[PDB]
């Protein structure tokens, strides 16, 4: 209706999780011997072919430096490797389930623990470059430059700030006025802490959550396999295996099987090749987001809507994964909700007034100023309303009086 | 009654010796790739070799290293860490450090801060 | 057909427009606060002054304004509706 | 100049469109009866060749589920289904376009 | 040559699926920014 409106008295501090995927495994098939391993006549024959043999490796060696470069791009971040207070007094909030866990061998976190706990025929597979040790200390570096620093240590040098005020700058940061934290320390710190323990039980429950890394681990196993079992084909030849080829035929029809053979071959590892670079591509493209993500919800405090989460982004914090990155997003959700009665502005002594940051609202007999995003009515003052023209203009507004700090 | 053993992608892995029935296993002959880590010819003619996924005994044969990418041969071994040069994985990098030699060692990611809180 | 064949799309045109019509009848009502928790009413007119407020025009901008305003977007909606009638290449990237 | 300005004194209200696509046709080409409907020698024959039929109809079954996921990602984003009110009488702006 | 035929045909669907897919995050990206919030992104959500 046209001049009801409803304004929450209440909030709610929610974490959600979100996965992305950022790498996958470095694999190379050599041509020739997979094609054919020990024969000199195979090979032979196969040099009539110019270069199929490699264009394929250097396809292949691509892909697994650019595997390289996404994980380099996304967790490589942070120009120093920060540490957090062996005291661990930050008002209330309880960041243990995602702080480092010294007394594992491993020094990961809980939820680092139970993620990772919960996921030749001429083929190699290379080890990455980063080990999964230096993945967990970027991540605890970035998560302890976050609690202490806040956003500066991603714009320059690292400034401290006690935990609390970094907190009153968020909220302030998404229209909510200082003095709402300070005056609910206490329970927005245990709405934080019982939000990790049910991301934890959550993440600990349900077996299926963590889809698309799994989806691309099946995806390249699936592929490796299926070309492996490929090799094992006639392609129209007598017979699969190549021994049988040369030693029951005279070098004709050897020479024809052969090339029966290696044509067929030849266009399975094409295959194979061409469906890596899509699948490498599709990859990237999802690093590219996760790097993105990790600069703006990490390292700041996105204005983006949907961006980080789902309400008022406050903050994030990187958790590893194998071969991903896990987000989990705190932020701000109101609730209870109040109807109320409202005008754009108030005719006092013959001039409107309009409300410098706030809104007019009404029990329903007197009228108040207050906030958006939280009830905090308090009288209309000349101080929180600003003047602007007769009362003949503007359509909907309201007889009533305004007061004058400058009467004692 | 049983002779061979097969895999999972149906490739032998194991046979019994017909006359004394021992079983025994069938493992693939080493192969792998060859690589050279060089410093770049303006500055030096001194190069270092990598041979990847191969233990370093069965390497036919200055000093041998083993990493988890491979053999190491022609870099030597230091206790520090700096910043990667070259990187040759698993957390392993080589780079060029007075003499004057090739040296490999492990990644250092970055210096230590502590912010007072 | 030689083998080949189409199948639906898993969402019908009638559920599309539905969800449309939620989008927009919720954009109309509450504006940003339906798409971050909670829908919540608001008059349409204090949500283009906030909506003002946001660009760095003073809200008693569109109030002093408010038929102007409201002329122009009606008659850019309906020029709108003018234009996409007009050319039939408008629509290139679907076909 | 380095003591002069422009300052507006008007406004326009202006509407743009943009249009962009979200799917496209889920097509699902058999592999073996496109080859040869009928022919039994044909599918003998095929049947030497392995897993050259299987892989093109998984790629067609992704792609379909993609372009399924696609539309469901853009456009479904409300938990509830809001209904305008009878009356709209919106302060002078006209939505009935 | 039809199995040749066919394998063109799935390797052209599979990069344009690729580009579809592209343009409809886009399309979603959008729809979070422009319709359920208001954007300050310059040329993102119209010109002015
Ligand atoms: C806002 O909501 C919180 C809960 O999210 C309310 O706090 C609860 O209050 C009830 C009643 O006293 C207690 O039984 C719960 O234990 C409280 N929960 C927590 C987490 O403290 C809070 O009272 C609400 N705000 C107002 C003004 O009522
Ligand atoms: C932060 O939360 C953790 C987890 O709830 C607390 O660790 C618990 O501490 C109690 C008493 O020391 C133990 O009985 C529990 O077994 C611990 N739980 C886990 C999962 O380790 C920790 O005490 C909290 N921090 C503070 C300062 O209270
Ligand atoms: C209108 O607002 C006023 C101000 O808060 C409310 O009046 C107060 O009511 C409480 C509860 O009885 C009293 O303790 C205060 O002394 C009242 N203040 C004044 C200035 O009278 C009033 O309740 C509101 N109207 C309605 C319908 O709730
Ligand atoms: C095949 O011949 C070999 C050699 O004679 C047999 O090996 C001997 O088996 C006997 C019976 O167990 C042992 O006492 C001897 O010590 C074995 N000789 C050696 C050198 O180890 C073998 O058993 C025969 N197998 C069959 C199936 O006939
Ligand atoms: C701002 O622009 C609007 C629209 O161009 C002006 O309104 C027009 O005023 C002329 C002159 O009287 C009329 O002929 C038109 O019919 C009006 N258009 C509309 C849509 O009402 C308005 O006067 C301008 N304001 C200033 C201060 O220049
Ligand atoms: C909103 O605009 C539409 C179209 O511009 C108006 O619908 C017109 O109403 C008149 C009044 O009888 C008819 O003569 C026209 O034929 C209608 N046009 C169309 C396209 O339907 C509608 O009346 C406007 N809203 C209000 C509240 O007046
Ligand atoms: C506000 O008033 C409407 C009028 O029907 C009612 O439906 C709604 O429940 C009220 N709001 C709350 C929070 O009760
Ligand atoms: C609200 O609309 C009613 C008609 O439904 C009208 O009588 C009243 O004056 C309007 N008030 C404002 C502030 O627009
Ligand atoms: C507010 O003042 C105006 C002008 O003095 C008057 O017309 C109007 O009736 C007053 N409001 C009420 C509720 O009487
Ligand atoms: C390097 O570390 C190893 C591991 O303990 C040690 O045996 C060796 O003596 C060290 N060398 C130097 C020069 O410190």
């Amino acid at each position: 209706s046209n001049n009801s409106i409803a304004i929450p008295t209440n909030f709610t501090i929610s974490v959600t999780t979100e996965i992305l995927p950022v790498s996958m495994t470095k694999t190379s098939v050599d041509c020739t011997m997979y094609i054919c391993g020990d024969s000199t006549e195979c090979s032979n024959l196969l040099l009539q072919y110019g270069s199929f043999c490699t264009q394929l490796n250097r396809a292949l060696t691509g892909i697994a430096v650019e595997q390289d470069k996404n994980t380099q791009e996304v967790f490589a971040q942070v120009k120093q490797i920060y540490k957090t207070p062996p005291i661990k007094d930050f008002g209330g909030f309880n960041f243990s389930q995602i702080l480092p866990d010294p007394s594992k061998p491993s020094k990961r976190s809980f939820i680092e623990d139970l993620l990772f706990n919960k996921v030749f025929n001429g083929l190699t597979v290379l080890p990455p470059l980063l080990t999964d040790e230096m993945i967990a200390q970027y991540t605890s570096a970035l998560l302890a430059g976050t609690i202490t620093s806040g956003w500066t240590f991603g714009a320059g040098p690292a400034l401290q700030i006690p935990f609390p005020m970094q907190m009153a700058y968020r909220f302030n940061g998404i229209g909510v006025t200082q003095n709402v934290l300070y005056e609910n320390q206490k329970l927005i710190a245990n709405q934080f802490n019982s939000a990790i323990g049910k991301i934890q039980d959550s993440l600990s429950s349900t077996p299926s959550a963590l889809g698309k890394l799994q989806n691309v681990v099946n995806q390249n196993a699936q592929a490796l396999n299926t070309l492996v079992k490929q090799l094992s084909s006639n392609f129209g030849a007598i017979s699969s295996v190549l021994n049988d080829i040369l030693s029951r035929l005279d070098p004709p029809e050897a020479e024809v099987q052969i090339d029966r053979l290696i044509t067929g071959r030849l266009q399975s590892l094409q295959t194979y090749v061409t469906q890596q670079l899509i699948r490498a591509a599709e990859i990237r493209a999802s690093a590219n987001l996760a790097a993105t993500k990790m600069s703006e919800c990490v390292l700041g405090q996105s204005k983006r809507v949907d961006f980080c989460g789902k309400g008022y982004h406050l903050m994030s914090f990187p958790q590893s994964a194998p071969h991903g990155v896990v987000f989990l997003h705190v932020t701000y959700v109101p609730a209870q909700e109040k109807n109320f009665t409202t005008a754009p502005a108030i005719c006092h002594d013959g001039k409107a007034h309009f409300p410098r940051e706030g809104v007019f609202v009404s029990n329903g007999t007197h009228w108040f100023v207050t906030q958006r995003n939280f009830y905090e009515p308090q009288i209309i003052t000349t101080d929180n309303t600003f003047v602007s023209g007769n009362c003949d203009v503007v359509i909907g507004i309201v007889n009533n009086t305004v007061y004058d700090p400058l009467q004692p | 009654f049983q002779q061979f053993g097969r895999d999972i992608a149906d490739t032998t892995d194991a046979v019994r010796d017909p006359q004394t029935l021992e079983i025994l296993d069938i493992t693939p002959c080493s192969f792998g790739g060859v690589s050279v880590i060089t410093p770049g010819t303006n500055t030096s003619n001194q190069v270092a070799v990598l041979y990847q996924g191969v233990n370093c005994t069965e390497v036919p044969v200055s000093n041998v290293f083993q990493t988890r990418a491979g053999c190491l041969i022609g870099a030597e071994h230091v206790n520090n860490s700096y910043e990667c040069d070259i990187p040759i994985g698993a957390g392993i990098c080589a780079s060029y450090q007075t003499s004057q030699s090739i040296i490999a060692y492990t990644m250092s990611l970055g210096a230590e801060n502590s912010v007072a809180y």
